[PDB]
């Protein structure tokens, strides 16, 4: 849309000033090869988790780290209605999180959805179409959700029509 | 299924196997089956002080009071005739069908017991259809308890019944769900040209309840429907109480249905986005040919 | 419309 | 993914592959032979049935017999015999590991697919099949989401118009005069030259001899004053038997009935009408789409100077603004079955399949639900 | 100058034979693969497999013509060329997490392995018992050691660490060589001294390198700050905040300019004042290419329209991870080779790339 | 008031509907959904979407399977749910047209075969919680519930509480050793063939040999040839030369209807009669992946759990499920583990030394009154006792913890 | 019916078949008076098949199509039409008219044409009607027992009345004011 | 075909 437009523009330059990963072997144990985000074993390899906002209420925020990526979205939220819709889509988007290589089978605390990009999804996968990816899912979230938010008003009229018409 | 239906299955499939079970000639063998219905109707199909003879169907409701009132019994003696006997301990209504003195076409009394919650309901209402068919005014109006935190305004006037019901549902999904589906059931008239006048309402209750016992607060939803002569005629006042009766039940159903609807469209839309992510896997240069099971091709 | 006329 | 076997299996021609491909595996002609005389020389082995490329080879003793006549199968088990060699003979393939995708042209009998199904879930137990509409895949081939295909195969002719993917089913026109018409066309009017080939045999070398001399002509009457004033287009073919024949008129006089079935004492308008009925069944606002985007496939849109006659048809029954192209791909004859590997190959065609269980507990009234 | 794609994953690290004319190469995997110059295309000629883990440093000794692998493993071996084979020889690092690189020394006497057990480990021979031992530079390390690179006189090795520090300690061995003779870093040099240690606090140090006379060390930060110390300033610091993203690799191609490469794809060029005393953006080497659009065929056009309903102008489609100098030395280069996280092998030329850009003056 | 748990045990073959306190199922339906499917093209997941209210025009169970225009769909193959949306579906159907349940009053009592993968569990808890808003569930194992159903044919005083249950379905067989009322989870074993290998079987070894079965019901008649004319054999070849040698009387004949013209057609019974049966004691009939006989997988089940509860489990070996009523099912099962046991218990005494002759392991199988619903009444007991309603996952539990609080069943440890 | 006849085998493609094909239309084709359920019993059963025998002694057994052809004037969306049904046009038609009329018109709809001859139209349109009509008014569907002639009944009626001789267009007034005064002398 | 034309 046009009223994200700078929202989104801050929310892409800061994804790839991050996603600037590496391959890194782990330091606490022996051989294992774990996305350090993820275990906050080390805070060397740990960069600041930097917040962009809209307002008060929609928000991404970045985890930085030398072989991973954490990028959690809050996304709006009006009523209640909206709020149901967001939590069973993004339930069902969970759902196929080895479809989706990038994504996070639960949500960071807080925060709506949370995408967890690791050095193997940037080597094996072309790094501007996953930044061209969530940059998309934050534009069409809001318009897919008022849809849902349409379909559920056209189910409540049909089954009114459906009742009220056999009287 | 979009319309409840007001007839039990179970009540139906027991008298009916009890039934083929008897006219065949085989003997009779025990049974005693306890379940349970919409808006917390309990039913309980036994034999009577071990009768293997006796079938005795009883039902637990909770308009426990409306139905003692006198006059509250015609329809239920009227369609029940004989099988009507006192109630069973911690019931409220009770037939009795002896295996031995079945009447021939054993259809009909099937069909009519299936329908003893219908019936109950059915009878505590034609009261006030006969109040305003008899051309009266300042007939008797009353509260239905046919549930236990909503309630069914009745009332009876010289020329129409309004029925008002006070309603508000246990989740918050649902009422956040039954905000809606409440709001939008007064577009339901622009599919018939004869359906009653309805009236929604939930910033406060109606000037109906303001003497009477009704359940009113600011969580409660308030449907009124104004049934004119024309749906409570002796001819067309059956459908108008199957769907008063029932209006409850199916708005929840629907609401309830709304939720596995509404899962379809977001996997649908899971899939597309999905389709978007697609975009940044490279497309590998040479595929190795499997087969349906998954193995090597095996051959060219 | 609802009475006379469609709409 | 997985490897499917794409197996067009038209009249005339089976053409059987893998998914995947640029071009069938295997392409040999749809007949089958029977020894017409008796064996005399024991010892040497012999077979009672020759299929494909081997009863064309030894048709000097058989009686050659197509299974499919007019796009319907009309005996079964020379079918069964022919998707037999293809399976084992021909890809040498395993059939019960493999999905297959046969086609059907549209306006066929139920029967047909219904037993096509039920023959290839309970002989040869394909885990998967799917029937698609020739001219649906021809379009795939294309590259293309809109026009009308007119596939003209050995069999059966028939138009498809398509916009945005949304095929109109109630303007789709099929014409039961193909490749075998003619070429039986040609064998009447090759006699008043005064050659005679009147068996079954023989009736290869006359489709041979269509298939490498005919033509058709851009100006049919200006053709024949031509070739019927000068002998500068006659043309000597070299039976299998050191004869050598000379054709003139004939040439184009052949590809000629498919223009207009009055030789063949016919109803039916030609192939060009045909495709202009169809165009103009077809709502208004898709026509314009519809003209520049005609797509023709099958062998016997082969014919030197088809399209161009096709566009100069066309062009004299649809209004002067119109733009009228004729798009006539060099891999015309083998469409079909291109478009089926583009089509078995798809991600989401997993997910339109008839898997073998589906149909061991429906039987093969299936086809009709899951396959348009 | 040419490019080649050896194969979709990325490669690790590489490394070249002393006559350029054979590359020993990591597929992103336990194995090394060495291919071979023949005319103008490569042929795969040796696959070394001996490590558990995937390999993370290469080097390839010139003179001698033995290769030091390094992995996940914490193992080190180093490769003999027997007859037609390579044998390995297992060294001991005494480690307990992985290793990170691998660097031998210019007399190719010892060599040098950085890993994630917070050590260098010093290896070298003991043909007493032809025993490969190690000595372990482990004080002022308070995390990974990423990048080696060892001083011309044999004895001081410069390394860089996620600790944000670039350091230049001294891996004098008092039993392979001699004691090392002065230099603008220090007179004191027993082993494990500490030289040099930059004031950096911000970002990793991906790549650290020796200048052609062993008198300035430079070095890249994840931080986009390329710095380089000069000795003959009393260790001077001169820095240069870039507005690009970080860099991973670099060299000295003379003694006066740098070249570097990183998450860019593309190879750029720094200098140095020695006059001021400040690096100057020298600007990017490479000349941004026009990659030819392909039209579509039907079979392609449906499978990227089913499935999923270049955008980088320079050789590299990934991120080049390690730059090594091909001919000409330190001191006047003429053909740097860059590889990076796509398989791909660059390599450059000093002489063309000056000649294709005018406004590019090497200093 | 308290209303009586509704108990739901849904199975790949026939689900049992039931309000939990009576003695028998309320209803037994088919497990199978009639939807109107048409020929379309795209993704399963993109043309399920139905415009208006027409994903509500479906039918379920016997009203399905009469339905000639709909599709009918199986929603749970080998017990595990492949269809959430037709399973959905199924579930508001099941609750609110057959049990007429709210199901905000009443607790749930599902089923579940033991390999039911966690996210399963978390999807069914999803469905009961949010969708349905059950005040509470508890989703047991299916083979458990079916030993409390022999103990109503079986004398007074010997009503045990330890027994190898073995739960032969429409889609699974699983044996559950339960021990002194602890279920030992560790010790099961799941087999994904059952009566409807044997089904596919007979009907493939009808259609090669057979000819007048339409290929409609090529299905629903090896259902009727195999639940009438099959039992179990002593011996496979001798069998097999006893139907060749006297093929007059041991070969049957079966006549149906042809349910479109009303026609009669009639087909010989032969050696399916035996047949299908033989892929329980030979696994390599139907599914070329098992090789092991039933009688072996129960031994190595038994012998598995702890010593001193092995010799009781071989006492109470209790059938359940449908596809264990072939005749001298039992009576099979028992003499090959009586060979195996007295077999091992002749080894151990011969390495002994041949001092002691060890008691005689006493091997029972029970078949009782109530095997074809055993799991449901099994349930409607368990659903009827007051600790039930302290077993349950609460709504509360959901609402706090999610439907990860489902994810759990002993099978597996932590 | 020429095309959906394809569907169990039969072909007629000349126009001298699709004489045949009219009169299997109209000797064995009937309207529905519920067509999902008469498809769904067509399709369990064989008590709605018929056979008609082509001139040449071949015999063909119609089935399900028996009111799959009648049914297109129902639901034109069958042979790729837009428009409505002709029920829906009727209702449509008397919708169009003012207010106080609406009664009479329901009490006679007059049915009329060769095409309404089909066996179970009468209360297939009285069904459809008085489904869309208000529940009050009445609807009759005035279906003579002949109507093939109905529109010629009428034109003989119409002609053989003594106020129409003044309404003819004489040879003189097309002789003074051309063909066109068919515009004005006609309705 | 069965009626009209041969196949
Ligand atoms: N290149 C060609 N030129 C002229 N005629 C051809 C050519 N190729 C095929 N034909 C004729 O077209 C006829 C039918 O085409 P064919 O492709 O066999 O149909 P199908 O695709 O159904 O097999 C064949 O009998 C053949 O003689
Ligand atoms: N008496 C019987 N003999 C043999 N097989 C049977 C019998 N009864 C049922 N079956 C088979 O068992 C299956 C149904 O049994 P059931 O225990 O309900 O399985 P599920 O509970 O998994 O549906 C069907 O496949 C049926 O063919
Ligand atoms: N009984 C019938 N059943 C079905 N169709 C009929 C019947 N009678 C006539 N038709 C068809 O309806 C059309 C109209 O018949 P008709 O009364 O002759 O009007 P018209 O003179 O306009 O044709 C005819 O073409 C005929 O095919
Ligand atoms: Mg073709
Ligand atoms: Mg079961």
């Amino acid at each position: 849309t046009a009223t994200l437009r700078p929202y989104l523009s801050a929310v892409r330059a800061t994804l790839q000033a991050a996603l600037c990963l590496e391959n890194f072997s782990s330091q606490v144990v022996e051989r294992h090869n774990k996305p350090e985000v993820e275990v906050r074993s080390s805070k060397e390899l740990l960069l600041q988790p930097v917040t962009i906002s809209r307002n008060e209420k929609e928000k991404v925020l970045i985890e930085g780290s030398i072989n991973s990526v954490r990028v959690s979205i809050a996304v709006k939220q009006a009523d209640e209605i909206e709020k149901i819709l967001c939590h069973k889509f993004m339930r069902f988007m969970m759902m196929r999180a080895e479809n989706f290589f990038i994504l996070r089978r639960k949500p960071v605390e807080g925060y709506d959805i949370s995408f967890l990009i690791t050095n193997f999804h940037t080597e094996q996968m072309y790094k501007h179409k996953l930044v061209d990816f969530v940059i998309h899912f934050m534009e069409e979230i809001d318009k897919e959700i008022s849809e849902m938010k349409l379909s559920v008003n056209a189910r409540a009229r049909i089954v009114a029509e459906e009742f009220l018409k056999n009287f | 299924m979009i319309l409840l239906e007001v007839n039990n299955r179970i009540i139906e499939e027991t008298l009916a196997l009890k039934f083929e079970n008897a006219a065949a000639g085989n003997k009779p063998e025990a049974v005693e089956v306890t379940f349970a219905d919409f808006d917390g109707v309990l039913y309980h199909i036994s034999n009577p002080n071990g009768d293997k003879t006796k079938v005795m169907v009883s039902i637990s409701l909770k308009f426990y009071k409306e139905l003692q009132a006198h006059g509250a019994d015609e329809l239920l003696k009227r369609v029940y005739g004989s099988f009507l006997v006192n109630p069973e301990s911690g019931y409220n209504v009770s037939l009795l069908y002896d295996l031995e003195n079945l009447p021939a076409s054993k259809d009909s009394i099937v069909h009519q017991a299936g329908m003893l919650k219908r019936n109950c309901f059915a009878s505590v209402f034609e009261k006030y259809f006969q109040f305003q068919e008899e051309g009266k005014e300042g007939e008797n109006r009353a509260v239905i308890h046919y549930r236990d935190d909503e309630t069914m305004y009745v009332e009876s006037k010289k020329d129409r019944v309004t029925v008002v019901f006070s309603t508000v549902f246990k989740d918050d999904d649902d009422v956040v769900i039954g905000k809606v589906f409440m709001q939008e059931f007064k577009e339901g008239r622009r599919a018939s040209h004869t359906a009653p006048q309805v009236l929604f309402s939930h910033r406060e209750p109606p000037l109906e309840l303001k003497d009477t016992d009704a359940a009113v607060g600011d969580n409660i939803g308030y449907i009124t429907f104004v049934l004119f002569p024309r749906h409570t005629n002796a001819s067309a006042r059956d459908n108008t109480i199957n769907l008063i009766h029932t209006f409850r039940d199916y708005l929840h159903y629907h609401i309830k249905c709304s939720k596995a609807y509404i899962h379809t469209r977001m996997r649908a839309k899971t899939s597309d986005f999905l389709k978007v992510l697609n975009r940044a896997r490279p497309d590998a240069e040479k595929k190795e040919m499997k087969t349906i099971t998954g193995k090597t091709f095996s051959s060219r | 419309w609802x009475a006379x006329c469609p709409a | 993914d997985i490897a499917a076997l794409v197996v067009d299996n038209g009249s005339g021609m089976c053409k059987a592959g893998f998914a995947g491909d640029d071009a069938p595996r295997a392409v040999f002609p749809s007949i089958v032979g029977r020894p017409r005389h008796q064996g005399v020389m024991v010892g040497m082995g012999q077979k009672d049935s020759y299929v494909g490329d081997e009863a064309q080879s030894k048709r000097g003793i058989l009686t050659l017999k197509y299974p499919i006549e007019h796009g319907i199968v009309t005996n079964w088990d020379d079918m069964e015999k022919i998707w037999h060699h293809t399976f084992y003979n021909e890809l040498r393939v395993a059939p019960e590991e493999h999905p297959v995708l046969l086609t059907e042209a549209p306006l066929n009998p139920k029967a047909n697919r219904e037993k096509m199904t039920q023959i290839m879930f309970e002989t040869f137990n394909t885990p998967a099949m799917y029937v698609a509409i020739q001219a649906v895949l021809s379009l795939y081939a294309s590259g293309r989401t809109t026009g009308i295909v007119m596939d003209s195969g050995d069999g059966v002719t028939h138009t498809v118009p398509i916009y945005e993917g949304y095929a109109l089913p109630h303007a789709i026109l099929r014409l039961d005069l193909a490749g075998r018409d003619l070429t039986d066309y040609l064998m009447k009017i090759l006699t008043e030259r005064g050659y005679s080939f009147t068996t079954t045999a023989e009736r290869e070398i006359v489709r041979d001899i269509k298939e490498k001399l005919c033509y058709v002509a851009l100006d049919f009457e200006q053709e024949m004053a031509t070739a019927a004033s000068s002998s500068s287009l006659e043309k000597s073919y070299e039976l299998p038997d050191g004869q050598v024949i000379t054709i003139g008129n004939e040439r184009f006089r052949c590809p000629e009935a498919l223009f207009q079935p009055s030789f063949l004492g016919m109803e039916s308008c030609g192939i060009h009408e045909t495709t202009f009925n169809s165009i103009m069944k077809c709502d208004v606002d898709i026509r314009k789409d519809l003209y520049a985007n005609t797509v023709l496939s099958g062998g016997t849109t082969m014919y030197p100077g088809i399209a161009d006659r096709m566009q100069k048809e066309i062009t004299a029954l649809a209004p002067s603004t119109m733009k009228i192209k004729i798009i006539a791909p060099p891999e015309r004859k083998y469409s079909v079955w291109i478009g089926g590997s583009i089509l078995a190959s798809l991600s989401t065609f997993q997910q339109m399949w008839i898997s073998k269980q589906e149909y061991d507990e429906s039987g093969p009234s299936i086809v009709h639900r899951k396959c348009f | 100058m040419a490019y080649h794609s050896f194969l979709v994953e990325p490669i690790s690290c590489h490394a070249w034979n002393k006559d350029r004319t054979q590359i020993a190469i990591c597929p992103n995997n336990h194995e090394v693969h060495i291919y071979e110059k023949s005319g103008a295309k490569w042929t795969k000629v040796h696959e070394l497999k001996e490590h558990n883990g995937q390999v993370t440093g290469i080097d390839w000794a010139p003179e001698s013509n033995r290769i030091v692998t390094c992995g996940t493993d914490r193992n080190a071996y180093v490769w003999t060329l027997k007859g037609r084979t390579w044998k390995p020889t297992l060294v001991i690092l005494r480690i307990n997490r992985a290793a990170r690189c691998v660097r031998w020394a210019p007399n190719e006497n010892k060599f040098a392995v950085g890993s994630g057990s917070r050590v260098i480990s010093i290896c070298y021979f003991e043909q007493e018992n032809d025993w490969w031992v190690c000595k372990h530079i482990k004080k002022p390390i308070r995390s990974t050691v990423l990048s080696l690179d060892w001083h011309p006189n044999n004895v001081l090795l410069a390394a860089g660490s996620c600790d944000f520090k670039c350091r230049i300690f001294s891996a004098y061995i008092k039993e392979v060589e001699e004691r090392p003779a002065p230099t603008p870093w220090g007179s004191k040099m027993p082993f494990g001294e500490l030289m040099f240690e930059s004031s950096s606090s911000c970002g990793w140090v991906h790549g650290v390198c020796f200048s052609a006379s062993g008198s300035r060390v430079a070095w890249v930060s994840h931080d986009s700050t390329v710095c380089l110390a000069d000795a003959d300033k009393k260790m001077a610091v001169a820095t240069l905040a870039s507005e690009t993203l970080p860099l991973l690799a670099l060299t000295f191609i003379t003694d006066n300019s740098l070249v570097a490469a990183g998450h860019d794809c593309f190879p750029v060029l720094f200098t140095y004042d020695a006059a001021a005393g400040m690096l100057s953006f020298g600007g990017r080497l490479d000349v941004p290419k026009q990659s030819s659009q392909r039209g579509l065929t039907a079979r392609e056009r449906f499978q990227n329209l089913d499935k999923k309903a270049a955008g980088l102008d320079s050789l590299h489609k990934n991120s080049v991870s390690q730059i090594s100098v091909l001919s000409g030395g330190k001191a006047k280069c003429s053909q740097f080779c860059t590889t990076g996280m796509d398989g791909g092998m660059s390599i450059w030329d000093v002489k063309s790339l000056e000649s294709a850009l005018k406004d590019l003056k090497i200093k | 008031g308290r209303l009586p748990a509704c108990v739901v045990d849904c199975g790949t073959g026939y689900t049992k509907l039931g309000y939990a306190g009576n003695t028998e199922p309320q209803f037994i339906i088919p497990s199978c959904i009639a939807i109107k499917e048409s020929a379309k093209v795209g993704d399963q997941a993109q043309r399920r979407v139905m415009k208006g209210v027409d994903d509500l025009d479906f039918f379920i169970g016997d009203e399905a399977i009469e339905k000639p225009t709909y599709a009918t769909k199986w929603p749970i193959r080998h017990g595990i749910v492949e269809d959430w949306d037709l399973m959905e579906r199924f579930m508001e159907q099941v609750i609110f047209k057959y049990l007429r349940a709210e199901p905000e009053d009443h607790y749930f009592l599902l089923t579940e075969p033991p390999l039911n993968t966690p996210e399963n569990r978390e999807y069914t808890a999803e469905i009961m919680f949010e969708s349905f808003n059950v005040p509470g569930l508890y989703i047991a194992v299916q083979a458990v519930l079916a030993l409390a159903a022999s103990w109503t044919s079986r004398q007074v005083g010997e009503r045990t509480l330890t027994g190898t249950v073995i739960d032969s379905g429409d889609g699974v067989t699983h044996v559950i050793p339960v021990a002194e009322g602890y279920v030992i989870g560790s010790c099961i074993k799941h087999i994904p063939i059952a009566g409807r290998d044997i089904t596919y079987f007979i009907q493939q070894l009808l259609r090669d040999r057979e000819v007048g079965i339409p290929p409609e019901q090529s299905l629903e008649t090896a259902k009727a040839v195999k639940e009438r004319y099959s039992y179990v054999c002593p011996d496979l070849v001798k069998e097999f030369n006893k139907y060749d040698t006297d093929g007059s009387k041991w070969i049957k004949q079966y006549t149906g209807i042809n349910a479109i013209s009303k026609k009669e057609f009639s087909i010989d019974v032969g050696y399916e009669r035996f047949l299908g049966p033989e892929i329980f004691f030979h696994p390599e009939f139907a599914n070329p992946d098992f090789t092991q006989p039933i009688s072996e997988v129960v031994d190595e089940v038994i012998q598995n759990c702890p010593i001193d509860v092995r010799r009781p489990l071989y006492k109470n070996i209790v059938l359940s499920g449908g596809s264990t009523m072939f005749r001298d099912f039992g009576r099979r099962l028992q003499r090959d583990l009586k060979r195996t046991v007295d077999a091992r218990l002749k080894l151990s005494e011969e390495l002994s030394g041949g001092r002691l002759k060890p008691k005689p392991i006493d091997v029972q199988v029970i078949t009782h009154h109530m095997q074809r619903y055993a799991v449901w009444f099994g349930g409607s007991m368990l659903a009827s006792t007051p600790e039930f309603y302290q077993v349950c996952h609460t709504k509360k539990d959901y609402e706090e913890i999610g439907p990860s609080i489902c994810r759990h069943n002993p099978v597996f440890g932590v």
